[PDB]
């Protein structure tokens, strides 16, 4: 959309927005995976925030 | 005031900026905020001070180490002065580095420092012209219109 | 980036902190900055991506 109404649900600044748009403008194989387990990686740190 | 600047044979400083030095032997922390009510994009100019040595640093800002930080809605950077011997240019051994940023309307700039900050005395509100870059010539000006 | 140092102490229990990410190609160090700024989406503080 010309005016995206949901950009960031928490306000902030994105570094290299246009570079990431150019990188993600065309893909061949796109896969989503868990880089770090939610419970295993942070035993001593609160993750429910 | 800088002895390098010479206006009518008198020492002076840049008109758009201000050099801040400690008063009564102390340099308290500073905090400034500006809201953009000019409805136009504003340009702010500020610089940092790199002292000649640690003695001049202690004489000017009463602190051996100091920092200046500028934060905005889209631009943020943390600055650190460097104290070292530098080549002498225009009878000034130290050097001062200037920085600029562009603020959209509705944005607030924050200045926080304990020393080595050149405060912005004046700011400039400007409109955006897309092209017409700078040219370099010594030719005389004439009142005629050429496309 | 917390808006005030009190929320920083309440959330992370450290008055000062550092964030460092390192790789063979890209390496950088981030330092949080605590300052007041106008609210966007009912949040004074922001998080930098
Ligand atoms: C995704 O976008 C929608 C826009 O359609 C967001 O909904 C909007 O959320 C904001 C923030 O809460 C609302 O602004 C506030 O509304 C209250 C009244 O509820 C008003 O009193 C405040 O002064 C302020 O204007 C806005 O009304 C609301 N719009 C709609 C149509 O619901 C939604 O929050 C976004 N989701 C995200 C970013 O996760
Ligand atoms: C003025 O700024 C200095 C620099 O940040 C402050 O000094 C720090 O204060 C915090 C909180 O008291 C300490 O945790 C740091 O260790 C201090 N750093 C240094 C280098 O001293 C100082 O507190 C500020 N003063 C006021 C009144 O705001």
């Amino acid at each position: 959309k010309p005016n995206p109404e949901n950009g960031t649900c928490y306000p902030g600044h994105f570094a290299d927005y246009e570079e990431l748009r150019e990188q993600l403008s065309s893909v061949s194989s796109f896969e989503r995976f868990e880089i770090f387990p939610k419970e295993s990686s942070w035993p001593n740190h609160t993750t429910t925030g | 005031v800088s002895a390098s600047c010479s206006h009518n044979g008198e020492s002076s400083f840049y008109k758009n900026l201000l050099w801040l030095t400690g008063k009564n032997g102390l340099y308290p922390n500073l905090s400034k905020s500006y809201a953009n009510n000019k409805e136009k994009e504003v340009l702010v100019l500020w610089g940092v001070h790199h002292p000649p040595n640690i003695g001049d640093q202690r004489a000017l800002y009463h602190k051996e180490n100091a920092y200046v930080s500028v934060v905005s809605s889209h631009y943020s950077r943390k600055f650190t002065p460097e104290i070292a011997k530098r080549p002498k240019v225009r009878d000034q051994e130290g050097r001062i580095n200037y920085y600029w940023t562009l603020l959209e309307p509705g944005d607030t700039i924050i200045f926080e420092a304990n020393g080595n900050l050149i405060a912005p005395r004046y700011a400039f509100a400007l409109s955006r012209g897309f092209g017409s870059g700078i040219i370099n010539s010594n030719a005389p000006m004439d009142e005629c219109d050429a496309k």
